[PDB]
């Protein structure tokens, strides 16, 4: 029941272990070197 | 510690002590995957 703004869809692969690692305040080798996320975060993140 | 060849069984822990270290971590990154790491009372961003 809501109308989104400023739309945007990001993509890749990991394994299994690093799922857990795309979240706001986080540490590892992929929050660190390859993807991070901001602090005040709105939006959603699935994975299958 | 990670390494270790033989780890104790669950009801008679090891307890190791630990002191005059650095605390780099990222030389795990190469080497181990966790499924869990979860920190209670410190932000994992703050540990450097
Ligand atoms: C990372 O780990 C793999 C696993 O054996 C190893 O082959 C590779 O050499 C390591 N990376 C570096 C830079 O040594």
């Amino acid at each position: 029941d809501l109308c989104f703004t400023n739309v945007y869809a990001d993509s890749f692969v990991v394994r299994g272990d690093e799922v857990r690692q795309i979240a706001p305040g986080q540490t590892g080798r992929i929050a660190d070197y390859n993807y991070k996320l901001p602090d005040d975060f709105t939006g959603c993140v699935i994975a299958w | 510690v990670f390494n270790a060849t033989t780890f104790a069984s669950v009801y008679a822990w090891n307890r190791k002590r630990i002191s005059n270290c650095v605390a780099d971590y990222s030389v795990l990154y190469n080497s181990t995957s966790f499924s869990t790491f979860k920190c209670y009372g410190v932000s994992p961003t703050k540990l450097n």
